[PDB]
RNA sequence: GCUCGCUUCG
């Protein structure tokens, strides 16, 4: 539904960098040097912040609003 | 009423899937399974 | 043998359940059978008669 | 005392009664849900 | 020199599911059903008229089905949407009207917009509101995009028709009787009746039996009354071969015992066989020989037809039978009922198309009725159908059928269970492979093991592992990802192509050129077409002819050697797979053909029209050369294998890697993804089901098949990746079982949710009364409402937003107990829960029967503990058997603590090296960036995850240097760390969990319960009592089965041995001898059940000394 | 509450 704040295995804050992610998709960068400059040097970081669909605006677009 | 203490306080209160109206002062059991 | 008079069992063995909720009621089929049997006996009696 | 219920499409506060037929203005339709309590709840972080 | 080889070729896969594939077949069959066959039923029964008063009848003119809507609004229709129905807890129909001309007073009256019923709209059909919109739209309508559709939404429940498997009708079948006698039989089927006739050999010569003959009689008698009384002609008809002539001997002889050799002695003869339906109305006058010419003619093989009175094909016909069962007696060439070349596919659409027409055949018949009791007597005003047009008979009718799932068509005489089943929303995988069930005919109920079988037939039609684990193992299929199922043609060019070939007709020679070795029967579907000699010929001009577009591509021709007959097969149901053909070791599909479809210059459609790719069927592929690769392809090559993994069906498509793996660890697999938690569709939150399984942070998979990219699965995930490190860690995982993180837990890893559905109705009754609901009964003390009342709003109705407690009431509902003051009794919904619930939104709907519908959508928030199923996407289900710390877990150099530990002693058993590649492409991919690919039968290789992780300075194996969170020392041997697709199951312990005190017990038998929502207690069964017997224990027995289950105290009577009560003997009128007596009261059950049936039981009781 | 059917679970 929504990108979860810490990560599973070691707990590093996870949840502010998401946003910015996408603005490295929104830029020319890929998923690797993406992730490599936001400062994820262990796999599992890379794991949560690749594998994570962004259901939230998916829902929120059958919100009642 | 409660045959034991005579009160009228008789609450239907189950304990776990068991319907049970009994006394809530003394906690006489009136009547039990359905 | 020959049986001239049938034993109708008790209540216990037939439990009856009061659907509220309908205007009917929920009986086993041993007492469908037996108003059934007790239907053809007096309408063998009207026909004698 | 005012019970209020909100629209499935409109999602305005409508007023209505006991025994009423559930509809809802400047709109037809028939799904009404309850606005959330106003009671404080307490929940666990864990 | 290698073969080119054309790599975008699996391009063709995605094209193809752009018009049909997974739920474009109910689909198109619906829309087929509602669009052509409906007004082709509706033809047939245009005129209906009752034999009283002529120059009177109805006519139909034309049906229309229309839109769906909702007959709420007073006498006014409005649009409704599928949500909508499943809200408020009614059909998803649409109005079937009819315009009509008809004679009231023998002046002709025409109505033009007359509804007669209401036809349930399947979703995403041609009426259906959800199609031809916008995924905006579809948040509009409040549905999910990506649902399947595809299902009939019936009083708000999902109902799906499974498709249905059965034998083809009008065939021949050749098979070994109880006693080893190899007989035959056909089930001749036409559109009215259906006739199977057996044949056999029980003594030699060749006996004819059918239902509608006393005794069975000899083939030639019947030879005799079809109009050929020579005996050479019949020997020719079966054929010229000594040994067929040496078996036919035996019934040459016993018709020559008899004076049986006139066309009139034989039909006397079958006639003294025939046995009148029960005194059939109206006078009979010598039907004897009549009788039997019209069994001859019309009953015996139907499908076999006679122009007038000629029975040359139906002689052709049983000779060329005679002459296979001949053949057969010597070599063991049994045909067999499993290859799935003689198996058929009923969608919805024909079972639809059935039960419309026996239910408009019903209104008509009941048309007819009321108008020969209402016309000839009533009066002068005349009688007119629009005063007794019942439209709910159709509605009804259809609402039942589709609901109950039972269909009972007297007209046929079909008595089928199980046609509908309840949508299972578990998850998106869920629906979208119950959505390509296939049940089969067995109907299982016994041990078969014959359907069961894994048939080689099976091959690109049918998933092989896609199976559910247990009874109905082998009978409950699902379809290949490419598969397509064939409708009926016209068979009207067919016909006209087969004559203008040469094909000589049948009629024009004799029998004996039906045992020539060169010449070939021609069939269509069931019915001889005729001879034709150099087969190889015809079947090469009919396959061109149907590639350059004259013939429908579905139209299928084989050939059998063994028999010599030429199959040609047009009707509906048959499976058929697209291949592309292959011309002299060559393919006609090159790499501009997959350019231009990937530019968008052409389509599937286009490939079919240039001869490039063809639908075969399996009884055309059993003679067709198909080759799985371009390296494979050779000489003798007709066809080439479009994708292998299309092998594998839905479910069967989520296992990354499967070729790597085991057979039954891809059914475990596929059974535990039809149960795996996720989410459901993007309008999940405004769904509302009796049970809902969410995820709480949902995530895509890293090793993703292009079967997941198809279906769109990782638009809608239903797992997490965790990093899981196999090895041994502190014994709780033994068998199966895995170690979980506490740490990992806190943040979110595997939280789940489950959401329930409480409904209440408040109906008004036959009198002017209605249920109401009461406000909170406030505590006078405290001038609050009580802890019971305590989350009730003041209308009475719980509001969302608060947490329910166990025994709380949601609605406080009060009924009158009348049907002169009303007398309200309280019924308030009670909430059951051994857990606190919350409230998420509570739903108020009013009906078109003024009855107020109240929803409400309890909430629970769950973690993962002792106890939870947990998958890991490879049939590797366990149970978490302990949560440690994460300090207590081992750590690597980098320091990363795994999730999830499993037993590596599972590997070894299984041979799952497929979950080995799978861990290492995705901790590649984790580590690179990159999506690997578990495709079946291809796939990222290990060389190339190998070198990923040499690159990124990892170990080229996965197994790294890992220090003992626990001692704090390194461990001997190194860890296989990596990230894991685990998915988590809806089996939980805190549902399953129960215990039952001594509780309530049943009104007949005063014994516990059985289910866990009746708050049942556990049955020791025969097989218990047994093992209790064997150890000895007599009195754990008996206070089990008589002390703590049924115990109780009758009075017996010493005198006559009958039961008493309060201490007294009614029999006797005494009480003296009466005793009281322990027993079960199952035990007094039984005796007073055999007093009732005259068998008395009586007790001598005795002192215990 | 009785019945039946489907479905899963080992
Ligand atoms: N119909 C049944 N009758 C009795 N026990 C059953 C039945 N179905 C399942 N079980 C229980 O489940 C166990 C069956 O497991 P078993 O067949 O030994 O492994 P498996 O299911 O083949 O697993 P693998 O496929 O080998 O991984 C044994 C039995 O106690
Ligand atoms: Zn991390
Ligand atoms: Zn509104
Ligand atoms: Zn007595």
């Amino acid at each position: 539904m929504i990108i979860p704040v810490r990560c599973f295995t070691c707990g590093k804050i996870v949840g502010n960098k998401w946003e910015a992610y996408l603005g490295l998709l929104q830029a020319e960068y890929t998923e690797g040097d993406a992730l490599d400059a936001l400062g994820l040097k262990r796999y599992c970081c890379r794991r949560m912040l690749l594998a994570h669909v962004d259901l939230i605006e998916k829902l929120l677009n059958y919100a009642p609003l | 009423r409660c045959p034991d203490c005579g009160s009228t306080e008789l609450v239907e209160d189950s304990h776990y899937s068991q319907s049970q109206l009994v006394c809530s002062d003394c906690g006489c059991v009136v009547t039990e399974g359905v | 043998l020959i049986l001239t008079r049938l034993l109708v069992p008790p209540l216990c063995i037939r439990p009856s359940v009061v659907s509220d909720l309908k205007s009917g009621t929920n009986e086993d089929d041993l007492t469908m059978k037996l108003t059934e049997i007790i239907f053809l006996n007096d309408v063998i009696k009207k026909h004698r008669i | 005392q005012p019970m209020i219920y909100i629209c499935g499409e409109c999602h305005t506060e409508n007023e209505i009664k006991s025994r009423d037929p559930i509809r809802c203005r400047e709109c037809g339709y028939r799904i009404m849900y309850k606005k959330r309590t106003k009671r404080l709840v307490v929940f666990d972080a864990r | 020199a290698p073969i080119p080889t054309v790599e975008e070729k699996w391009r063709l896969l995605p094209a193809f599911l752009k018009v049909k594939g997974l739920v474009k077949q109910h689909i198109d069959s619906f829309n087929y059903f509602i669009n052509v066959e409906i007004k082709k039923i509706m033809k047939a029964n245009e005129k209906v008229t009752s034999d009283a008063d002529p120059m009177w009848y109805l006519k139909y003119l034309n049906i229309y089905v229309g839109l769906p809507d909702v007959e709420e609004s007073f006498n006014v229709t409005r649009p409704v949407s599928p949500h909508e129905c499943r809200l408020r807890d009614m059909t998803y129909s649409a109005p079937i009207t009819v315009d009509i001309e008809y004679t009231r007073g023998s002046q002709r009256i025409i109505r033009n917009a007359l509804p007669i019923g209401r036809m349930p709209i399947m979703l995403r059909s041609s009426n259906c509101v959800l199609t031809g919109k916008t995924p905006a739209e579809f948040a509009k309508l409040n549905e999910c995009p990506l649902d399947p559709g595809g299902y009939f939404i019936v009083k708000g429940v999902e109902k799906v028709i499974l498709i249905q498997e059965q034998l083809s009708k009008n065939r021949i079948i050749v098979e070994a009787d109880r006693k080893g006698a190899v007989g035959a039989s056909v089930t001749s089927s036409t559109h009215e009746k259906k006739s199977r006739t057996n044949m056999a050999v029980k003594q030699g010569r060749f006996y004819l039996r059918h239902n509608t003959l006393s005794e069975d009689i000899p083939i030639v008698i019947i030879f005799k009354a079809m109009g050929v009384e020579s005996d050479q002609e019949i020997v020719q008809m079966i054929g010229t071969e000594e040994h067929v002539m040496a078996a036919f001997g035996p019934s040459l002889e016993e018709c020559q015992k008899a004076q049986i050799f006139t066309q009139m002695q034989a039909l006397k003869y079958i006639g003294n066989k025939v046995r009148r339906q029960r005194m059939w109305g109206g006078g009979p006058k010598k039907t004897k020989i009549e009788e039997a010419r019209e069994l001859l003619a019309s009953t015996i093989l139907t499908h076999v037809p006679v122009k007038e009175f000629n029975f040359r094909a139906k002689c052709i016909y049983t000779a060329v039978m005679v002459r296979r069962v001949i053949l057969a007696q010597g070599d063991n060439k049994v045909d067999d009922r499993d290859y799935y070349g003689n198996k058929r596919l009923e969608l919805a659409g024909q079972l639809l198309s059935l039960l419309f027409e026996d239910l408009f055949k019903k209104f008509n018949s009941e048309m007819k009725k009321i108008a020969d009791q209402v016309i000839p007597k009533q009066r002068a005003a005349q009688f007119d159908v629009v005063k007794h047009m019942r439209q709910d008979q159709i509605t009804n009718g259809m609402v039942n059928a589709i609901s109950t799932g039972n269909w009972s068509l007297k007209r046929f005489k079909m008595d089928r269970q199980g046609v509908t089943q309840v949508l299972s929303r578990l998850s998106y995988i869920s629906a979208l492979g119950m959505m390509t069930r296939i049940s089969s005919q067995f109907e299982k109920t016994r041990k078969v093991s014959g359907p069961r079988s894994l048939q080689p037939s099976q091959w690109g039609m049918l998933c092989p592992s896609d199976t559910p684990e247990g009874e109905a193992c082998g009978l409950v299929k699902n379809l290949a990802l490419m598969t397509h199922i064939t409708t009926d043609m016209e068979d009207g060019p067919i016909v006209k192509l087969a004559s203008n070939l040469g094909v000589e007709d049948v009629n024009l020679l004799c029998g004996e050129e039906l045992s020539y070795p060169n010449v070939f029967l021609v069939f269509l579907n069931g019915n001889i077409l005729g001879v034709i000699r150099d087969h190889k010929k015809l079947v090469n001009t009919f396959r061109l002819m149907r590639r350059a577009g004259y013939i429908n591509e579905f139209v299928s021709i084989s050939t059998n050697l063994t028999d010599r007959c030429v199959y040609i097969s047009s009707d509906g149901g048959r499976l058929c797979r697209p291949y592309i053909i292959v011309k002299k070791q060559k393919p006609a599909v090159t790499n501009k053909h997959m350019e231009e479809l990937a530019q968008g210059y052409r389509n599937f459609e286009d490939f079919l029209h240039e001869s490039l790719v063809e639908y075969l069927d399996v009884n055309e592929e059993n003679d067709c050369n198909i080759a799985l690769y371009e390296h494979t392809i050779n000489k003798d090559t007709t066809h080439l294998e479009i994708e292998p993994f299309t092998l594998l069906g839905v479910c069967a498509g989520l296992i990354p890697y499967p070729h790597h793996n085991q057979s039954p660890r891809n059914t475990y697999q596929c059974a535990m993804g039809k149960q795996a938690m996720g989410t459901i569709g993007y309008n999940q939150r405004n769904r509302i089901d009796t049970l809902m399984y969410l995820l709480a942070y949902p995530q895509k998979p890293m090793v993703k098949t292009k079967t997941i990219e198809l279906i769109e699965f990782e638009k809608l995930p239903a797992g997490q990746n965790a990093t899981v490190a196999v090895m041994s860690y502190s014994g709780y995982d033994i068998e199966d079982a895995l170690v979980l993180n506490k740490a990992s837990l806190d943040r979110g890893f595997g939280r789940c949710l489950v959401y329930k559905n409480a409904k209440c109705t408040l109906k008004r009754y036959t009198n002017q009364t209605f249920d109401k609901v009461m406000g909170p009964m406030l505590d006078a003390a405290t001038r609050k409402p009580i802890w019971r009342h305590e989350i009730l709003d003041a209308d009475g109705i719980c509001s969302p937003g608060e947490k329910v407690e166990n025994k709380q009431v949601l609605v406080n509902k009060s009924m009158p107990t009348v049907t002169q003051q009303p007398q309200y009794k309280d019924v308030p919904i009670t909430y059951k829960g051994a857990t606190d619930s919350y409230i998420e939104k509570v739903m108020i709907s009013s009906n078109a029967e003024d009855a107020f519908l109240i929803k409400m959508l309890l909430r629970q928030t769950r973690r993962p503990e002792i106890g939870d199923k947990f998958s890991s996407r490879h049939g590797q289900k366990g149970v978490c058997g302990l949560i440690v710390p994460q300090e207590d877990m081992p750590f690597c150099d980098s320091g990363i603590c795994p999730d999830i530990i499993m037993n590596p002693h599972g590997f070894p058993s299984r041979m799952t090296v497929g979950k080995l590649i799978e861990l290492l492409a995705g901790k590649a991919g984790v580590l690179d960036g990159r999506f690997h690919y578990g495709t079946a039968f291809g796939g990222s290789k290990v060389k190339d995850v190998c070198e990923d992780l040499v690159r990124h300075g990892y170990n080229y194996l996965g197994k790294d240097y890992v220090t003992s969170g626990i001692t704090g020392e390194p461990l001997e041997a190194y860890i296989y760390f990596g990230p894991v697709y685990y998915q988590k199951l809806k089996h939980m312990v805190l549902d399953k969990m129960h215990a039952r005190a001594r509780g309530p017990r049943a009104v007949l038998t005063r014994q516990p319960t059985e289910g866990r929502s009746r708050d049942g207690g556990l049955r020791l069964g025969e097989m218990e009592r047994d093992c209790l017997i064997g150890y000895g224990a007599s009195m754990l027995l008996l206070e089990r089965l008589m002390i703590s289950s049924d115990a109780f105290e009758v009075d017996v009577c010493g005198q006559c041995g009958l039961l008493g009560y309060s201490g007294w003997c009614h029999y006797c009128k005494s009480s003296c001898h009466v005793s009281s007596l322990r027993i079960p009261y199952a035990c007094k059950l039984l005796f007073q059940e055999l007093q009732s049936m005259n068998i008395i039981p009586r007790l001598k009781l005795s002192k215990y000394n």
